[PDB]
């Protein structure tokens, strides 16, 4: 009956918590839940609670991208893909005058990598920014052109798709048309024993927004204008499986800001809701495998592990999956 | 009309876009007494429109729009004043921010169960306008228009508008609290009910 | 009367079935069935049901580019060019220098390819992206420039049509002013007795969209903003005949989703309306060929295989074309 | 009751001190000082206080891309983007011919380095133009190129993020072919233990505005249109902590200007403004260290120590911090 | 009452002189000078008096770029940026074959420059075309490229700033993939000792409009469109002092047209609205230095010489400060 | 009070003669020609009476570009600039190898040239294509680069202005990056004793509106759309002072067309309006130096000489300045 932000959910329904059936926003009540929906809270002054471009209404009537996981159409829960670069091979093309070499154009690296999508999104033109490194040297810093653009990174899915082999990687230039070079120095260097290493500085790409009637906009949409405001609003949380990578972002609120009206969850509820698990006897079930604190182990950086040793030492429960989450801490789940 | 939704929810680009391609399509299809016709109210926007609210522009205007029906249902965005919706006293000023729950209320109250009347010439907007369109009155509207009802573009100095002619009922469903641009307004969807 | 997801047809109609009379929806009976009018039945909550590009009233009006197969008018069905590439010969030539050679760009490649579209509608302008393999290590990875982007890939077609000659691919850079070099070490795998093959990462296409008169519009508009969402509400049904294949895509229902309102199909129904095959006593046939279970092989991977085993054992008909339809499967049928 | 800049804030509240709650502007009462809530005062004749491209309302509300630190809401505050690149390691390739040397382009130089931001906003697209010099010879002046390019430089992180190694420059040519060349001179002087500095002119970047309901576009907004702007109406505030730097720039007020209605502000109001420093029995601290006068280290340049002395001679405070700060001061706080 | 151009003045307030109060205009009184506010005088006709692109009331009210100086906020002073570019070294790099000599590709250079703005506006995208001059022959004319473009030019400010190292300059093609040469003939004559001089032909640039809600735009504005009306309507004044230069256009009347209604000027009045001097005991001051006709020298060339005879012979005063300021005068004070 | 072509110009006063007055037209008297003011005629039925892209009242007025001289503001005289190229010196580069030649690139050119504008318009980017001629052997047609374009070609006046070196052409490419050749016979004609000579074909430019809201656009305004138009209605008047050249168009009357309503000049006439020439005693004085027919030398060409025959044999008085002027004509005036 009142709505501030213009996301057709009013200020209660955003509050008190709600649900969406036919198109339309409804008060989530306790019978809904055998049903298969889900209660949903999200911040009733911000068009978007968690930073990406879909909005709140867009992100729980599912009225989007649908090779979005369904674990994005919780409000808070950033629609954010994840993108990392494997390297697979590498190749040395030296260029040896037989009939003379040179020292500072004495080697052609093509190096053979395949994308990785561990995020909830669909990222449509993945142009990885790679930089190819040995011993802790930086051989160059790539962005992949037209050739090595891949189109289409689905999630939980490689851009050479099973079966495929990888990825060829060996020009520099926008146009793909001048090889990487390798100077005698480190040619000899990778002689001598040593790898080279391949890190992913950032990934571009786009996300297909809804227009018309069905049609699904790319161009001129970039993650890159997203990827700043969402890491800032959120906090990582990465489960690590033993043959898959879940990694997600959840909004958290600031308590030193009274403005922000994101609502409150603890780091348990955060896990639940980042991975779609099932609250059974009391415990979290992902898919066939425990997931709860005593069952997993925990990975924190230093501010999250002093700051849950903090909150630890004020809290009564004693236990880590009860306490408050909020912005900016980084979250390593290993089963 | 090859391709457009019922309502551009905030969106601009493809609004001024079509709006242009319509009028290009329309003008390279009118007739000259048109061309003539619509530079009075071009340049007298207010004259005509609060004359039709000497009958030669009129019905030239009137004949000339009432032959461009459009098929899809639509929904349109105007801003109109809160001062012919029956409510004789004030809501809010130009800047100032505040609307308040006591005369939120006292619109509702007013503005209920009833079918106000709106007829004449007017320009609407094909999109939500907001952060840099004019924002002369506190109440948006929320229009919606059914199929064969008269429509133009037209661009008056490289800036499009369009024109409606109008038998209407507006029948009003509810009223939000939008607040954009750091300012409250009321949107007011309505649905037309022809006579 | 009511139409939610605007696509011109009511919602009742859509939950009843439908047929079209006259570029306008009526609802469905049997007694159109003698005439050759068939049962549709779709989303009422999805304004593109398949996830193509095409509506719901379009895709059942016939309103689009009439080079798609009559089957995929159907809405279940996804208008989805699959295609690939199948590379005929290889020319290697080597530029030593008579009067020397260079080690590092000692030979170039002359891929004869041809294009192989197998699914229910053409890309415009296709544009592969294939990768050159040898033993394992990725040649080069070289996506189609100016000269090899062809037009008009009609279905059940070539782009080299029958009678001419394959596509010569030789050039990497985006301006097709580079050729492909090999190295020493790959020159003489290749001398060795092994062989190149060819793999198609992706393909770039366009969809053309017809206005309300006769204008077809095939810029701007790409495939690849909505393979994603195909690939995710649909199913994947692969028909091997000895002279051509088939390859489809059906639209699937999540049980897990309240809100998923696409329509249940099982997986004869599925295959019947992703062929057009026709009921002639009881059983199913696709151009005078039976189909029915106990006449062809079915091949699915081990996700598959398992589904239709625990779905089959919770079954009682025990019968593959009378199981649940699900996201995701893979069906070979080999006759 | 009346706006003269129609920024949607008040000229009575903008002239006495307003605040933003329920993205609506309302008066500042002593209330509200517990709630978390600040007091906001502005210029009430212009829409941009402080010359950044949010203007005054969109920075108290905090509606604009939320990476911005909370202390650029504060309208006195310019929401500005300082970008450096830093140096860290530098390779030297020579290309001498062995079977010969060229004495113009005896040798191509790999560049590694590292962009750091200290402001309080983000370069959605980092263009650094970096000049190497050595012994004062200007070697060659680089603008980074589609390779070199930086997304999402967040405040206070690089471009390459903590555990990812530096990107490497090598190319001047606008597309990335052509390597930087050396000449046989200043060759000899780097071989004699010379080092090559790397110094930046400029930084190109955009800015995100947060068009529509949640959309961001950071093409076509770039910061160069705004730099002069907020370096002439401002004088800059740097702060060196042992582990980290923040640069910020703080409008002032011209009295020979009797049109230009900025509030006036003290260097302790400044530095409490743009530091968001708490104030503690009277003194200020800034994330629990000490930052009052008496206990940092104070720099200025001859103008910013010219007008202090005098200004100083004319009060009676005689203290640094208790002096209005005008237009066009340098001030460095070391602790 | 009734304004004729459109410039939101009254037509009898700018005949009669006005201020702007409250970002409007009123009539001006003799009150008025002791809060600071300036006389201004602007033509009734012409929207645009002194021919910048900024109109009459923008540049009275100062509602426009903030870096722009406050003496180009009188109408009859235009806003306009005079920027010089000054070599500081050249470097010249011979190309030699050591293992060779080639007669038209002999040398390279590599010139050190630096940008200089002496105007009271900034130019936003410093684009100059220098020439290399050598015993009177023109070596190359080069226009800078996107590696010597310079943004953000601030008046009296260069654009590598004071402390930086001055740009690097040694590529004429667009892309910068192809450096300058010198042939036998002028290298010989370098050896011999002649020395390369710089000069600058043109310079284009940018300013910065205001545009709806994106505020400062600084693309398709080009200064060229409006530095040759800017330089026929206006007499040029030079002020040379040690520590830095200031040149000025102060708008001009045509005696011969009876149309052209601009306000008519005298030289000192024109030098003093021209520098913002102030007038005390009669002469007048520039920062604290005398500036009068008995303190300074002033050089002129021969038209304004012989204008300036013509009119002071004709004149009763004998005072060069004194008499009427014509169209095309140039005006150099030397201190 | 009828206007047939709206160009806010009456009829009446468009034939029977008008002059400006606070931007409004009225009827011309005999009582303002002492003010200073001039008797205007024009076209009443093209909007354009001269062809160049100002109307007539915007000639008239004089709100147009204002750097157009005082005597294109008649409306028959034609803003058109006249744009010629003038060649100072030739820099010959012989690429001998020394450590061998090539007779197809053995010699490079660099010509050092210099534009010159002389009609009553300036043309805003100067873009000549040239010809370098050797005994009659085009050797190379060259339109300017981005290097060698130059905007601000004030009438009067030189790109490079009176002060600065010649321009430097030396590349034919569009992206300047390949010098100009010339082979042993060409080479070997020059060393004998030729000398290169320098011709334009043409020269491309733009021209300043008006039509934004007050702004200057030259972007996609070329004068070439015009020059054939005043060319085809335009007769050309050249007058050669000792010290400059001054070249116009003013527009004739055709005969053979009723409905050519231009209005009729003589030669006289034309002269006077096409220099601004002041009637003193009867004679024509153009810059205080007399232009009458007995004391200046008239030169026409062949088909010129016929017609003022042919039309003098015709009249009673026997005076070239009497003749009706032409279309088409040629007169060049030599003092
Ligand atoms: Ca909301
Ligand atoms: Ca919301
Ligand atoms: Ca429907
Ligand atoms: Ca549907
Ligand atoms: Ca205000
Ligand atoms: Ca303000
Ligand atoms: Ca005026
Ligand atoms: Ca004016
Ligand atoms: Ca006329
Ligand atoms: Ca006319």
């Amino acid at each position: 009956d009142l709505d501030t932000d213009n996301d057709n959910i009013p200020d209660s329904y955003e509050r008190n918590g709600y649900t969406i059936k036919d198109l339309i926003a409804v008060k989530w009540e306790d019978s809904f839940a055998e049903q298969g929906y889900k209660k949903y809270v999200s911040n009733y002054l911000e068009s978007n609670t968690a930073g990406d471009p879909y909005t709140d209404y867009e992100k729980a009537s599912g009225s989007f991208d649908k090779a979005i996981k369904t674990e994005a159409r919780d409000p808070l829960v950033a629609a954010y893909p994840i993108v990392g670069v494997g390297m697979e091979k590498l190749i040395i093309s030296t260029n040896e005058h037989a009939s003379s070499i040179n020292k500072g154009e004495s080697a052609y690296i093509n190096a053979n990598v395949r994308y990785y999508n561990t995020g909830t999104a669909p990222m449509y033109k993945v142009t990885p920014t790679t930089n190819l490194v040995l011993d802790g040297d930086t051989l160059s810093t790539i962005k992949a052109q037209e050739n090595q653009i891949g189109n289409n990174l689905s999630p939980g899915d490689t851009y050479p798709k099973k079966g495929l082999s990888p990825l060829a990687l060996n020009t520099m230039d926008q146009f793909s048309s001048r090889l990487i070079p390798i100077n005698y120095d480190q040619l000899k260097k990778l002689d001598a024993g040593k790898q080279i290493k391949l890190e992913t500085t950032q990934v571009s790409g786009n996300f297909g927004t809804k227009n018309s009637s069905g049609q699904i906009v790319t161009e001129g949409n970039s993650w890159s204008d997203y990827i700043s405001q969402i890491d800032s609003i959120s906090a990582s949380i990465i489960l690590d499986t033993e043959n898959e990578s879940y990694e997600r972002r959840v909004t958290a609120k600031n308590l030193q800001d009274p403005e922000d009206k994101t609502p409150e969850l603890t780091i348990g509820e955060a896990i639940e809701k980042a991975f779609g698990a099932t609250k059974k006897d009391g415990l979290l079930y992902f898919n066939d495998i425990p997931i709860d604190e005593s069952c997993v182990e925990l990975i924190f950086d230093d501010n999250t592990a002093n700051k849950i040793k903090d909150s630890l030492k004020t809290l009564s429960d004693k236990k880590i999956y009860n306490v408050k989450l909020e912005r900016g801490m980084n979250i390593l789940i290993k089963t | 009309p090859i391709e457009r939704p019922e309502d551009f929810l905030k969106d601009k680009e493809k609004a001024k876009e079509w709006e242009r391609k319509e009028a290009e399509r329309i003008e390279q299809k009118l007739e000259r007494s048109e061309k003539e016709a619509l530079e009075s109210y071009k340049k007298d926007s207010v004259e005509i429109s609060k004359y039709s609210q000497r009958e030669k522009e009129y019905k030239e205007l009137r004949n000339a729009i009432s032959k461009n029906k459009i098929d899809k249902p639509m929904y349109v965005y105007y801003f109109e004043s809160p001062e012919k919706f029956a409510f004789n006293k004030v809501i809010r000023t130009e800047n100032q921010n505040e609307i308040s729950l006591e005369k939120f209320n006292e619109f509702k109250e007013t503005i209920q169960n009833k079918l106000f009347k709106q007829d004449g010439f007017k320009d609407i907007s094909l999109y939500e306008p907001g952060k840099g369109d004019e924002k002369p009155t506190p109440l948006l509207m929320h229009l919606k228009l059914p199929r064969n009802t008269g429509m133009l573009p037209y661009t008056n100095t490289n800036n499009v508008s369009t024109l409606i002619e109008q038998g209407y009922s507006i029948k009003i469903d509810k009223i939000v609290r939008i607040v954009i641009d750091g300012k409250h307004y009321i949107k007011a969807e309505a649905s037309v009910v022809s006579s």
